[PDB]
């Protein structure tokens, strides 16, 4: 049995978005299907479902203002019409069948692995790099603020302290990114000896290297 | 519509022990819940239906019961795959399903308080008319924590974002990194900025702090 989504991806505010999901390892046109999609606070919500054949679909909301749900039979394929969307629906989306005894439909028995969804109309823009000295055994920190799309790569030194260094996951902010990175070194000695986050943007060609300022 | 609330978010247990989690409905569901889980690694699998059916392909160490509005999972001998998040949902209804907001269990580690520290603006970031101060909080256990800022003593909560890491895997502990951002001017003003942690090992907060006019 499989569920394999596809048609994740960037898309700007107001924009538009087919997902689709191939189905195997069953007959397909024997269940009920469903869309689910996890918000980034990681709450679960059930988008559409649509029945056996294909002539019913089940939205909370809205009928056709944003979600419209389909099956092509033949094909094994599950759809999901996106269209005119905001940030919120930022998630990622799962395929799922739909699974009754006697005879509700009421559980989910088999989902897909989901599609990432990014709603932004950001421009890609590169990360400003800011070393973080203390104030005012000792710890670091490298602040990396204001980069699209996601992700960047942080490395300290080169680095021989590959240990002992804590990432923390970026947050949207301003419309943009915000992560940050610590190490923590030997107090004797430092800063006798420099210190250096490399940062790495790789959709803006960027590559910044900070030293560890006072 | 039909809400389902879940007591707690995450829960500590140990290898081999007894853990139970609770669901608690706004309405009675008629036994038509479900359980999943989702791995770290974002899978999902379904693991009990109509209260406690379990779903083939899963181990009987999981088991579920409930009535009503009231119904829990237990996972007997928790075993090292089990580390992960559990969702109940209501099936009652066609398309009105709802989700519990999740319940995260991890391994439980002694209880660590965090190491601390806080650090001032970078000249460099201040040229940019922007001032960020950050406080970095660093392997602790249990990951219940609360981290508030001070400006000369009196607390803020806007424009602070707050960041966790993964437990780590090697150690079991987490950490986390609590950003202010405010604009250089603001900044200037000023002259105390606080970090205060409150840990379930503190009692009184932990804090670190510092003043721009040395």
């Amino acid at each position: 049995v499989k569920l394999v989504e596809s048609g994740g991806g960037l898309v700007k505010l107001g924009g538009s978005l087919k997902l689709s999901c191939a189905a195997s390892g069953f007959t397909f046109s024997s269940y009920y299907m469903s869309w689910v999609r996890q918000t980034p606070e990681k709450r679960l919500e059930l988008v559409a479902a649509i029945n056996s054949n294909g002539g019913n679909t089940y939205y909370p909301d809205t009928v056709k203002g944003l979600f419209t749900i389909s099956r092509d039979n033949a094909k094994n394929t599950l759809y999901l019409q996106m269209s005119r969307l905001k940030s919120e629906d930022t998630a990622l989306y799962y395929c799922t069948r739909l699974y009754g005894n006697y005879v509700r439909i009421h559980t989910m028995d088999y989902w897909g692995q989901g599609t990432s969804v990014t709603v932004s109309s950001a421009k890609t823009t590169p990360p400003s790099v800011y070393p973080l000295a203390p104030g005012c055994s000792v710890t670091l920190g490298c602040l990396v603020k204001g980069y699209f799309p996601e992700s960047v790569t942080v490395t300290w030194n080169s680095g021989s302290l590959s240990s002992s260094v804590h990432t923390f996951p970026a947050l949207l902010q301003s419309g943009l990114y915000t992560m940050s990175s610590s190490v923590t070194v030997p107090s004797s000695t430092w800063p006798s000896e420099t210190v250096t986050c490399s940062v790495a943007h790789p959709a803006s060609s960027t590559t910044v290297d900070k030293k560890l300022e006072p | 519509d039909i809400v389902l609330t879940q007591s707690t978010s995450s829960l500590s247990a140990s290898l081999g022990d007894r853990v139970t989690i609770t669901c608690r409905a706004s309405q009675d569901i008629r036994n038509y819940l479900s359980w999943y889980q989702q791995r770290p690694d974002g899978t999902v699998k379904l693991l009990i239906y109509y209260t406690s059916k379990l779903h083939s392909g899963v181990p009987s160490r999981f088991s579920g019961s409930g009535s009503g509005t009231d119904y829990s999972l237990t996972i007997t001998n928790l075993e090292q795959e089990d580390i992960a998040t559990y969702f109940c949902q209501q099936g009652k209804t066609l398309p009105l399903y709802t989700f519990g907001g999740g319940t995260k269990l991890e391994i439980k580690r002694a209880d660590a308080a965090p190491t601390v520290s806080i650090f001032p603006p970078s000249s460099e970031q201040l040229t940019s008319g922007g001032a960020s101060v950050v406080c970095f909080l660093n392997n602790f256990y249990p990951k219940d924590i609360n981290v508030k800022w001070k400006i000369d003593g009196s607390e803020r909560q806007n424009g602070v974002l707050n960041s966790w890491t993964d437990q780590d895997s090697k150690d079991s502990t987490y950490s986390m990194s609590s950003t202010l951002t405010l604009t250089k001017d603001e900044y200037e003003r000023h002259n105390s900025y606080t970090c205060e942690a409150t840990h379930k090992t503190s009692t009184s907060p932990i804090v670190k702090s510092f003043n721009r006019n040395e």
